[PDB]
């Protein structure tokens, strides 16, 4: 479903990425390691549609569309999601008045739709037992007084109910311990139909204990290096 | 200028017999002339487009058809105004309603100016009838009284102009909620001036709103004075969204002590508006406090400018008040001139105010995006929940709905 | 220096000492346009050390030993004709203070024009140019503390300090004046200070403890240019008896990423009138601008006042602003309970208004915050009463 | 010897304490108590010199001189210390500060010298400890951002410094818990020179536990209806007499 070829992308006037390529197949998961500045949240900022990243060779296209010349909601619609490293604070705006507003923007850009509060709330209480969040998350302000953990395990309860086809983790791992990790992947996981697909983008790789990569790539000054399989070790 | 003087002729026009009041205001409104630019208090305003124009007073009529079509949904006692004139017709039957209604010229009980300023003379001078609202001793109206103010222009570049003018009388211990709506028939500019005086007597409580709805081309000039006794409770939520140019001043002055007074307003100027919010308070008795929250959006060249003023009079001890403005602005173009002030003659106090000049956070519009929400509609959460503070005062939810989509024209939607 | 002014007594002023004709003429012109000017009354009822390429000396002695420079840099930013009194002053003035700092130079110690002085109050007019070069470093201290005539005495300054390329210049001022019992009051203090950041990266700080004027009109200004420039200004004024301030700041955003702050401590005894004034204004130019404003007023007793006129222009959308404003008092109680620990009612006043300014005193050199606050005790107890 | 004769006090135009009499010697605890109304506070205030406390006609002397005659900051000096209901925060200025000015002061007076940092800070450190105050306490501001117990705390810690010879407690013990006032009794309690003498004016009666006064006096309308030694406390329970 994606495939991104000889990328050479550049803030700052950064070299940050010169030449990188990555094919991703329905129903597989792919882990992206590295050192910092390798490059690896800007690759994440490239697919999301972040604005200042220049992009000065290569193409990204999903689905064969050129996904680099969709704004944010349109390759959201797409069915790209991203889980951030910094989830947002958003007063003033209810959980339940964005994830709504942002369903039926995607169910529109499919062409299908749409839910009724009714079944709608019924989905929400599934995936805030799942993700093991506050049962108040609908009427309180989207991530407000919540810590890492509450964020992180939140955008993976978006993840599930606005059901992406490609979805990103962009170090989405940080600052969490053994099970909040262990819930994320349960969230995760749960959400493999053998049609999605799954992009790993790791701070630290004990994530990919609970949530096992078909494939793992390793990136060096913005490049992939390195290919394999579960069973990649270091030093 | 010439403006003075097509004033000063419609003034004195055709068959008009006009109170000494009217009169004594005319006259120091021709005394002090027009403000320039290098004025103190008219530096952010702009008179141009006003004062280089020629005025007519036309007064036309409209349907009922018309009216409904404009007007706002509520269950209400309602009082239809058009160009100035009071409109038996469309309006609705004020015996029983608690409200105790005389339309007239007699102006021999109506109190003086906080304080005076050009347009507020302007409006005394040509308002062509008075609203004598009052409710008696101890009661409490089951419906808010509404006053719609229908006003149209004329074709050509003449500007129609038209003055209203209203006084409430709320008895000792009397509770009214009342409203100011204002709409344009059509399409063509024109000059509306208002001025609504309440007197709260003790122990009454007071809840004003004012929309100031009309055309994007008109201009629009208010001058409000709200009169408390003590222990007293008035509240006041203005809405200024529409007109060309729009300057509205609310004067207060607290004379009792213990009593409570709420101000606020919201502006959100669009396309090269000009929309200006003033505010007047003097402290003259202790143990008042005041509380005022005063929030701007502004897109698209335009200005909003705050003005306000908190005098806490000598002697008035245990006083407190704060005064809040809060300033997003969103066009690279946009303006926002914020001037709040206090004059403080009495040490033992607590008096503060703050204000602030922000933008729309790129992040969360960002976060807001990824998920597939469009950027306008994005935009358009945030600033909603700017207002939202605002908006949420009103406590008849019909009525703040209305409001609401009032306010999502001027987004980038709609 | 009365009687009078005419163009003659100009023309004399300049030429007593060795003037070059260029400096003649930015007299002549400043003269010239004060006559066409009108008289303001918008404000309330009217170390031998061998350097290093630093210069610290006199106005008159910068002319005759370093003409070049003084020339360029003067009237740069207070011109002859800025104001009615700026312009008096461009013409007219021979007292005061130029200091140059060359390129990549941190200036070891602090340069101090104060003088505590004993003698009856020196003179009007004067005029201090500091040039912070490239590279640059400079903190000067500037200021008296004398008694004061029973006649108006008018004391005009004009300071112009410009800073270039990542150059910083801290300058503080402490002026305190003493008139027993309510004589003029007083003394009127009318001083445009005006800086100029030119000069990517450039800092200014404008540092201020000021008493016992019977009447104050001053707006230090920070023009922020260069991108990245930062402009700061902290002010403790106290006003009692029958004195009058009306006291400010400017901070004018130009540059990019341009930040101020602004820090004021008013203080409001007897029956005098204290009154903030400032502006901070974002031009369309100044891209994530950030401002913090901060002004706190202080009255003691029920007779005087406090006034906050704060104004905010902003034409950019990148902007950050705050401003905020506090009233705060000494009350019965805090008096009280300060007496019966055994403090006199004056140390108690003079303590708790110390602790009012501390955030401001935090920011003057050590010495002078002591300086400072001594000589705003004894101006308190001498007229709060 | 603190001689309070014949005291008429009126407050506002009140007479509230009318022809108090009471006696306290060196060394000597004393307990007042009654409804509120009775002229408790009043007493405390006409000591401490509050000045809107009008003696008409009646006496209070102190160690051979008229206490009436001096003003607060010279009956501080005499080494009268009063104990706060509701202490003042003093913003900006720390205590440290404020304690070494009002110390100077009392200590200029009486003819004593200027402490040297060493005692001084060895002092605070070991006060700060004692009352279980915050070990920052001399850089913060006075009272700022305290509760009421950690303000009672604060001032019984001052108590503890500026060396006073008749320490008043004025309804102190209010809004403390048992913890709170434990504290606050051993602070006071180390003051025991046997020279120091205690007027404990009490909010609630289980302070008292924690000092024991040797006298115990009851204000009705203004005046001491009963008196005896801290049996007395319990004894009105059995005399259907309370307050």
């Amino acid at each position: 479903m994606l495939s991104i070829k000889d990328l050479h992308v550049s803030v700052e006037d950064k070299a940050i990425l010169r030449g990188l390529s990555l094919d991703v197949h329905p129903g597989e998961v792919h882990a992206i390691m590295g050192p910092n500045g390798s490059g690896k949240s800007t690759l994440s900022a490239t697919l999301a549609g972040r604005e200042d990243y220049e992009v000065t060779g290569g193409t990204v296209e999903f689905k064969g569309k050129d996904l680099l010349a969709l704004s944010p909601e349109d390759r959201a619609g797409e069915g790209i999601f991203m889980a951030f490293q910094y989830p947002v604070e958003i007063p003033g705006v209810s959980n339940q008045f964005f994830l709504q507003t942002a369903l039926n923007a995607v169910r529109s850009y499919r062409g299908q739709e749409t839910l009724d509060r009714f079944d709608f709330q019924d989905l929400m209480e599934e995936k805030i037992a799942l993700l093991k969040m506050p049962e108040d998350l609908l009427t309180r302000s989207v991530n407000v007084g919540f810590s890492g953990g509450e964020k992180k395990r939140n955008d993976i309860l978006q993840m599930a109910v606005l059901e992406p086809e490609l979805c990103i983790l962009d170090e989405s791992d940080s600052g969490l311990d053994i099970d909040a990790l262990k819930v994320v992947a349960d969230g995760v996981n749960s959400l493999r139909d053998g049609k999605r697909s799954f992009i790993i983008v790791t701070h630290y790789q004990r994530i990919l204990d609970y949530i096992k990569p078909d494939y793992v790539h390793v990136l060096y000054q913005g490049r992939i290096v390195k290919s394999g399989d579960f069973t990649l070790v270091k030093q | 200028s010439n403006a003075l003087q097509q004033w000063h002729h419609l003034f004195e026009a055709e068959g008009t017999k006009r109170s000494p009041q009217a009169q004594q205001h005319l006259q120091q409104l021709l005394r002090t002339g027009l403000p320039t630019r290098k004025h103190e208090n008219w530096k952010y305003t702009p008179l141009e487009g006003l004062i280089n124009s020629q005025f007519v007073s036309i007064a036309g009529e409209i349907s009922p058809q018309q009216r409904d079509a404009l007007a706002l949904t509520l269950d209400s006692v309602r009082l239809v105004f058009v160009d100035g004139r009071y409109v038996p017709a469309l309006s609705d039957a004020t015996e029983g309603s608690g409200y105790e209604v005389s339309i007239n010229d007699d102006r021999q009980g109506l109190p003086d100016a906080i304080q005076a300023e050009v347009f507020l003379h302007l409006t005394e001078s040509l308002a062509q009838s008075v609203t004598h609202i009052a409710v008696k001793r101890g009661q409490r109206p089951a419906k808010p009284l509404l006053l719609m103010h229908i006003t149209q222009g004329v074709a050509g570049e003449e500007v129609n102009t038209a003055h209203y003018r209203h006084h409430l009388d709320l008895a000792e211990g009397a509770e009214a909620t009342v409203i100011e709506h204002f709409v344009s028939l059509n399409d063509a500019r024109h000059f509306t001036g208002a001025r609504f005086t309440i007197n709260v007597a003790a122990n009454a409580h007071l809840q004003h709103i004012k929309l100031a709805f009309e055309n994007p081309l008109s201009h629009h000039f208010a001058h409000n004075d709200l009169l408390l006794a003590e222990d007293a409770t008035a509240f006041s939520h203005s809405f200024l969204l529409g007109g060309a140019v729009l300057r509205h001043n609310t004067s207060t002055q607290l004379n009792g002590e213990n009593s409570t007074l709420r101000i606020n307003s919201l502006a959100m100027p669009v396309k090269n508006e000009v929309c200006d919010t003033r505010t007047w308070l003097e402290h003259n008795k202790g143990f008042c406090n005041s509380r005022q929250l005063h929030k701007t959006i502004v897109s698209d060249k335009g200005r909003a400018v705050f003005n306000g003023l908190i005098n806490v009079a000598q002697h008035a001890i245990k006083t407190d008040g704060q005064m809040t403005n809060n300033n997003l602005l969103m066009g690279k173009l946009a303006e926002v001139d914020t001037k709040p002030q206090l004059e403080i003659y009495a040490d033992d106090v607590k008096c503060s105010h703050g204000a602030t000049v922000g933008r729309i956070d790129d992040e969360q519009i960002f976060y807001l995006r990824s998920r597939g929400i469009n950027q306008q509609d994005a935009q358009q959460m945030i600033i909603y929940a700017f207002a939202a503070e605002l908006t949420e005062a009103l406590r008849d939810e019909g009525l703040k709905q209305q409001v609401l989509a009032r306010i999502g024209q001027r987004l980038p939607g709609g | 220096l009365a009687k009078g002014i005419n163009e003659e007594v100009v023309r004399a002023i300049s030429a007593k000492r060795n003037e070059p004709e260029w400096m003649l003429e930015f007299r002549l012109n400043a003269y010239r346009a004060w006559l066409e000017m009108e008289e303001p009354h918008w404000l309330k009822a009217h170390e031998k050390l061998a350097e290093q390429g630093i210069i610290f000396c006199s106005f008159g002695e910068a002319i005759h030993d370093h003409p070049e420079l003084v020339r360029k840099y003067l009237g740069t930013v207070v011109p002859g004709n800025d104001n009615f009194f700026a312009a008096l002053n461009a013409a007219v003035a021979s007292d005061g203070t130029f200091i140059y700092v060359p390129k990549g130079v941190r200036c070891p110690m602090e340069l101090s024009t104060y003088f505590r002085i004993n003698a009856e109050k020196t003179g009007q007019f004067e005029r201090t140019i500091l040039v912070a070069d490239e590279d640059s470093y400079v903190s000067y201290i500037e200021g008296c503390s004398a008694p004061v005539r029973d006649s108006y005495q008018l004391h005009a300054a004009v300071v112009e300090v410009i800073i270039h390329k990542n150059a910083e210049v801290k300058y503080s001022t402490v002026q305190n004046w003493f008139p027993g019992d309510n004589n003029t009051g007083g003394i009127l203090n009318f001083v445009t200070k005006r800086a100029l950041c030119e000069g990517e990266n450039s800092k200014m700080s404008w540092t201020q403890s000021e008493t016992g004027s019977a009447i104050t009109w001053k707006y230090p200004s920070c023009i922020l240019r260069g991108d990245n420039s930062i402009g700061e200004f902290y002010s403790v004024a106290l006003t009692s008896g029958h004195q009058q301030a009306d006291t400010g700041t400017k901070m004018i955003h130009i540059g990019k990423n341009t930040k101020s702050t602004i820090i004021s401590k008013g203080i409001s005894a007897g029956h005098s009138q204290n009154s903030y004034r400032g502006l901070v204004k974002i031009m369309p130019t100044a891209t994530n601008a950030r401002n913090f404003t901060q002004c706190d007023s202080m009255l003691i007793g029920a007779n005087c006042g406090a006034h906050t006129f704060p104004y905010v222009e902003c034409r950019n959308n990148s902007a950050q602003l705050e401003h905020e404003a506090t009233t705060s008092r000494i009350g019965e109680d805090q008096l009280f309970y300060c007496l019966q620990r055994g403090i006199s009612e004056e140390d108690a006043i003079s303590m708790i208004v110390n602790g009012f300014c501390k955030d401001v005193f935090s920011e003057l050199p050590l010495e002078f915050a002591v300086e400072a606050q001594k000589l705003l005790a004894i101006s308190l107890e001498h007229s709060v009463g």
